[PDB]
RNA sequence: CGCGUCCCCCGCGAGCGCACGGGGUCGGCGGCGAUGUCGGCUACCCACCCGACCCGUCUUGAAACACGGACCAAGGAGUCUA
RNA sequence: GAGUGGCGCGGACGCUACGCCGCGACGAGUAGGAGGGCCGCUGCGGUGAGCCUUGAAGCCUAGGGCGCGGGCCCGGGUGGAG
């Protein structure tokens, strides 16, 4: 007599709003939350850097966890060891960009193809513009924009990433499910950098713009961004 | 009564050295020297005003035989006070030096 | 039910 | 009172030039009709500066405006009247067009008829 | 039953507002605001009666018709725009009417009418422009405004008023309403002197005036 | 200008038979809908061995 | 059946007419004219027709009875309707849906029988 | 969506500071006038 | 931000409407039109700017001071059998 | 998901499934390989109640067009039997 199935289909379909509003308060919290963690991220290495001052010492601050490789030199004429890093670095294309975790066994990586990449120690905000202009994710081998966050809450939310502040937050503060968050990402396609290059051919140090540009590869971001 | 539109000579196409873009013109306005100076005729109205044989119609008139091709000035060209206008039919190369009148007519001030 |  | 099509929108051609073979200007033994150069020094075969263009795929039509008359309409050739009651159903799509080869007497039917069923011809008055 | 008071959060940028929807919910008082849980007319016929169809089904359909279109949002119709002015175009200031028949003439800004054309009158006396709109595009704003703040410009002459109704001759109407406004105006460019010379005169680009150098 | 290698990017695996017969072509039809639609892994693996060569799907003796 | 003989008649029938990028069925019974599983005339158990009257005046609609199909001279009972627009564009619809007799050629149906109405006006 | 609640908390801490400024200057002024 | 109930610290409310919201719309207009005018992109001729050496071939390398080709028509070269 | 219990006769389009639709990435190329041609030539079996002395083939064409192209279709002239 139907009366019980509109009555039905009506709280099936106020289930999934209900359970739509605890997930979309669940990240304005968590977002919230991160808000609070970058402040003390942030404070802290002032804090620490001041109270050695002080005290007549110095605070020489963590080596950084997180680098941002651009790829700044064309595909042609390059050695198989070089092409064969920066393909692993899914550096396939001039003006493309990865967030490369640093360990040994990454810094080793970008000294031999240093001639061909421009890198650096990109900030929060560097981090912020590049997933949200540039963001592209990887879902069922195709490169989708991450246009809702249910786009990252279906590939990642079994790491618990189920929004774009929480993708933002594990690669900036390089987390356990780092590898997972950042294999995800496209390799960004950055537009070629406004105003110019200095040198693509030589060394950063060298007045070129291959190598490590430490706090300086966010500078280039906002150019090519 | 008098003049309203500004003095512009068509010096040549957006080129590189050995390929020109004939899409896009390169205006000379007279008395605009300089990037600076060139802010007030960026989207200004800009025609090729010439004359053929045969007499076309003349919208607000009788047929004449004076034609245009109308254009727009899109950005400032170079550092002293060349500016790329965009015309609807891509200038003959017959005008090369010749003069084109950019009007004040899309006002800003 | 909280909203009753 | 001309038929009008279902949907006109604006038939855009990446180029309205025929790609001319190259050295047809030259030699009247050489036809326009294009060839690909697979000569080993052929300037047009290896892309030079300012030579003949080469058909590539990338010049091909949008497929919602390919084959589209400047009317809006596409071409379906018509021998007789039989095969005019083919487009009575797709009226607004496809005009009608009467081949070379039918008779004075036999158009004056079918554009008759063609007329009746509301069908565009692109050669309604070609013998009279 | 219930009046609609005006938005409580005043707008502080284009889509946010003031307050948080915390100190909304406090304002609005949702803490006691709490709430629980055709066609056929039939016709008599002079038989016994029918039931007479209103929207009868169509009589003709075409061979193919087009498929219903998909929803976009931020496109209105043109009555329902909004209508900018320039910080330049205040009522009293003097423009340029550069495009028209009354090309190069300096002539007075009355009000932005509800088409987003400019209602101007260059004295009829001294230009030989009427009650007439103008486009802002197609105008130089003139940092030179006459005190027309006193005046009395008419509701009946709007945007529906000088519309192209489709030979054109002027209304003995038209010619009433031109006169009220022009009485009211030229006692106040008179009040200036050399003005009414001014609004007579045509402007021209002579030798080395170049637009962007003379600011005005 | 991207660094890669077109040579595999094209699958070599059959989207249908070579055979013109109608009664294999129609118990394709019928395979192509049940393979997609069912969740059944079985279905998959028949409709790809209807497209398969004689020598690829040999008599299996009693 | 009728999914077995489209496989044959699909692409070689005398009723096929491909030119000019297009493919059209000059079957007795389609009412698309096209060659297409569901509008061929010939192949189905249940077949939708309609043509113009051997009068000037009308429509005729052909209907496929369900009983004898290797029986051509007996299997198609046809029945003119000449009536107002409305009424001849009704009667078909009533036909289709409230027989259940092919109810997806219903519109079809109706546009074509339209399109005859339409041709047997006097012109303007 | 957390992001409107950021914006709108830095607007209106800039449009406090602004106030604040013009308030310092307006005491400078009468420092001055001192 | 009901409360019927749970203990450490002391399962569907109704409306409406606005929109930086899943790719453009206008519920805005204005000119012109029968022997001079409109459109026609392509094609005929001409002009101007830029580019632009002559093909085939062997060759590491051809515009080559390498060879074949004055011009046009028709013919003219991976076949059949095992 | 299902079984016993506490008024008005209405609704676009489609699906040559060898079809239609959606989303992503990609596109140099000799020698060479492969594929698809509603590219073209000539004959044969079928087929189009095809076309044609009220003008076939062929040819010419500052005509109207279509196709990325191979090509093709229309107009006008010529021609006389396919």
């Amino acid at each position: 007599n139907f009366a019980e199935l509109k009555i039905k289909r009506l709280r099936k379909k106020f289930a999934q709003k209900m359970l739509r509003k605890a997930r979309r308060k669940l990240i304005y919290e968590k977002a919230k939350h991160y808000h609070k963690e970058y402040r003390q991220m942030y404070r802290t290495e002032i804090r620490m850097a001041r109270m050695a001052r002080k005290a007549g010492n110095f605070y020489v601050p963590a080596e950084p966890k997180l680098a941002f490789v651009i790829r700044i030199r064309g595909i042609n004429g390059v050695s198989p060891k070089v092409r064969k890093v920066l393909q692993l670095l899914r550096l396939r294309q001039i003006f493309n960009g990865t967030f490369v975790k640093l360990n040994k066994a990454s810094i080793n990586m970008l000294r031999i193809v240093e001639p061909y990449i421009a890198w650096g120690y990109p900030n929060l905000k560097s981090v912020n513009e590049l997933i949200y202009k540039r963001g592209y994710g990887k879902i069922n081998k195709k490169r989708i924009a991450l246009t809702d966050n249910t786009l990252i809450a279906r590939s990642l939310g079994k790491y618990n990433i189920i929004c774009m502040e929480d993708l933002i937050h594990e690669i900036y503060t390089v987390g356990k499910h780092f590898k997972e968050a950042n294999n995800f990402l496209w390799p960004f396609k950055l537009s070629s950098p406004r105003g110019g290059m200095k040198k693509k051919t030589t060394h950063f140090v060298e007045g070129g713009d291959a190598g490590n540009r430490e706090d300086q590869i966010n500078r280039l971001i906002r150019r090519m961004n | 009564s008098g003049r309203l539109w500004c003095k512009a000579i068509f010096a040549g196409y957006k080129r590189g050295l050995r390929n020109q873009r004939e899409h896009t013109a390169l205006l000379k306005i007279e008395g605009v020297y300089a990037r600076d100076e060139t802010e007030f005729y960026l989207g200004k109205r800009c025609a090729y005003v010439y004359k053929a044989k045969n007499n076309t119609v003349t919208p607000g008139g009788k047929p004449n035989k004076t034609r245009v091709i109308w254009g727009k000035v899109t950005r400032a060209h170079g550092n002293s006070g060349m500016v790329r206008a965009k015309f609807r039919s891509n200038l003959p190369a017959k005008a090369i030096g010749h003069r084109i009148r950019v009007m004040l007519y899309p006002s800003r001030i | 039910r909280g909203l009753r | 009172a001309a038929l009008r099509p279902l949907v006109k929108p604006k038939i855009v051609k990446k180029r309205t030039k025929k790609f001319i073979r190259h050295q047809s200007d030259r030699y009247v033994k050489i036809k326009r009709n294009w060839r690909k150069p697979r000569g080993i020094d052929n300037r047009v075969r290896r892309r030079f500066k300012g030579q003949i263009l080469m058909p590539n795929i990338g010049y091909g039509s949008n497929k919602k405006t390919k084959h589209m008359l400047p009317s809006g309409f596409r071409k379906f050739l018509v021998h007789n009247v039989k095969e005019l009651e083919v487009l009575l159903m797709c009226n607004k799509s496809y005009c009608a067009e009467i081949a070379h080869n039918v008779s004075s007497k036999n158009r004056k039917a079918i554009v008759e008829r063609a007329a009746q069923l509301a069908i565009r011809v692109t050669n309604p008055n070609a013998r009279l | 039953k219930g009046k609609p008071h005006c938005s409580r959060n005043p707008v502080l940028v284009r889509g946010i507002g003031r307050y948080s929807r915390s100190a909304m919910y406090s304002r609005k008082a949702l803490y006691k605001r709490k709430y629980a849980a055709l066609a056929t007319v039939t016709k008599p016929v002079g038989g016994g009666t029918r039931v007479v169809k209103l929207r009868k089904m169509p009589r003709y359909y075409p061979t193919e018709d087009v498929p219903r279109k998909l929803l976009s949002h931020g496109k209105k119709p043109f009555s329902q725009h909004v209508r900018k002015l320039r910080a330049s175009i205040t009522p009293g200031t003097i423009l340029i009417i550069l495009t028209g028949r009354h090309r190069g003439k300096r002539v007075v800004f009355l009000k932005q009418l509800s088409s987003g054309l400019l209602l101007v009158t260059g004295p009829l006396s001294l230009n030989r422009v009427p009650l007439r709109r103008t486009h802002q595009k197609f105008v130089i704003a003139t940092s030179t405004k006459i005190d027309i703040s006193g005046v009395k410009i008419p509701k009946h002459l709007t945007d529906a008023y000088f519309k192209k109704k489709k030979k054109y001759e002027i209304t003995e109407q038209r010619k009433v309403d031109q006169k009220a406004v022009d009485s009211q105006i030229l006692p106040k460019i008179k009040a200036v002197p050399q003005l009414q010379g001014y609004l007579r005169s045509v402007f021209a680009l002579t030798n080395g005036v170049y637009p962007h150098k003379l600011v005005f | 200008g991207v660094d890669i290698l077109h040579n595999k990017d094209r699958k070599v695996w059959r989207k249908e038979p070579k055979s013109q017969d109608m009664y294999l072509r129609l118990l394709v039809k019928l395979y192509r809908f049940l393979a997609r639609h069912t969740n059944s892994t079985f279905n998959q693996v028949v409709l790809k061995r209807l497209f398969m060569s004689r020598t690829k799907r040999p008599p299996l003796s009693l | 059946s009728a999914h077995l003989q489209w496989m044959v008649v699909r692409n070689c029938s005398s009723f096929l007419i491909k030119r000019n990028k297009q493919t059209y069925s000059t079957e007795p019974n389609n009412l698309k004219a096209r060659n297409s599983f569901r509008y061929n005339g010939l192949i189905h158990r249940k077949t939708v027709g309609v043509e113009p009257a051997a009068d000037g005046k009308g429509v005729v609609v052909v209907m496929k009875r369900r009983s004898g199909q290797r029986k051509p001279a007996t299997s198609y009972v046809r029945t003119t309707i000449n009536k107002n627009a409305r009424a001849t564009l009704s009667s078909i619809r009533h036909m289709i849906r409230k027989n259940k007799y092919h109810p997806d050629l219903r519109m079809a149906a109706i546009r074509r029988a339209s399109a005859i109405l339409r041709s047997q006006k006097p012109v303007m | 969506p957390y992001a409107k609640t950021m914006r709108r908390n830095t607007i209106l801490r800039q449009a406090r500071n602004h106030k604040l400024r013009v308030e310092r200057a307006a005491a400078a002024l009468a420092a001055k006038s001192d």
